[PDB]
């Protein structure tokens, strides 16, 4: 079905910043590398839990 | 040998203005245990809490009814239910639920528990959906 | 450290002595200085320091 209203389309330069969800995504399960100190567990998706 | 990334340091500057002779025994002082109190139920007639369960209060009884069912699997559903929250949640709108709220509210120096046990079963339950 | 100056004369007040002086006090004084009982001055001299448990110094710094 053809829009009502004339559509504004055209060509406009985009950029890809590089921000991948890939990179940010983290899941954790229930176990994992703990703290020594505390028995928490360790900080942020570099330790791998957190 | 530049070391860097150093520890800081920490300061602290404010006020805390917290507004017959004697000898040591070991008796009249001291005594971390604390006395054993006694539990006063108020009696029915002079409740004067609200007897419509709170959404915390309902919400409570339902959580700790499922996890009780979570561990044993005793109910009086007459329509079974795949999950214990389910079971739990109707034991609470069908008023067989066998749990009761005590409702503290004093702490006598004489070591006294003023309470007033409610039963859920007679009590008011809140909208939960 | 501390120094305890006689009009000029100077001693350190090092802490066995101190001890021995907070030792001196009884506890009426601590008391009717507001000082709780278990506050007495005796107890700021330590002859046997804690050693910590494992628990807050793991990993084999503050072990040091």
């Amino acid at each position: 079905e053809y829009f009502d209203a004339a559509i504004f389309i055209g060509p406009t330069y985009h950029q890809r910043l590089q921000k991948f969800v890939l990179d940010d995504r983290y899941a954790v399960a229930s176990y994992g590398p703990t703290d020594a100190l505390t028995g928490q567990p360790l900080d942020g998706k570099r330790s791998h839990g957190g | 040998l530049i070391m860097d990334d150093l520890v800081e340091e920490y300061v602290e500057t404010e006020e805390e203005n917290l507004v017959e002779i004697v000898e040591s025994p070991s008796i009249c002082e001291g005594f971390v245990q604390a006395s054993s109190q006694t539990l006063v139920i108020i009696p029915d007639n002079e409740r004067i809490t609200s007897n419509v369960l709170t959404t915390f209060e309902a919400t409570r009884l339902v959580a700790v009814r499922a996890q009780q069912l979570a561990i044993n699997g005793s109910t009086m559903l007459k329509k079974k239910y795949s999950s214990p929250i389910d079971i739990a949640k109707q034991e609470l709108f069908n008023r067989k639920i066998p749990l009761l709220v005590m409702r503290c509210i004093k702490v006598t120096p004489e070591g006294q528990k003023i309470v007033e046990i409610w039963n859920p079963r007679e009590m008011g339950i809140p909208l939960l959906d | 450290t501390f120094w305890a100056d006689q009009q000029g004369k100077i001693d350190k007040l090092y802490p066995q002595i101190i001890r021995e002086i907070f030792s001196r006090v009884t506890y009426d004084t601590v008391v009717k200085l507001g000082r709780s009982k278990n506050s007495h001055p005796e107890k700021l001299v330590l002859k046997a320091i804690q050693i910590p448990p494992i628990s807050i110094r793991p990993g084999i710094d503050i072990n040091n």
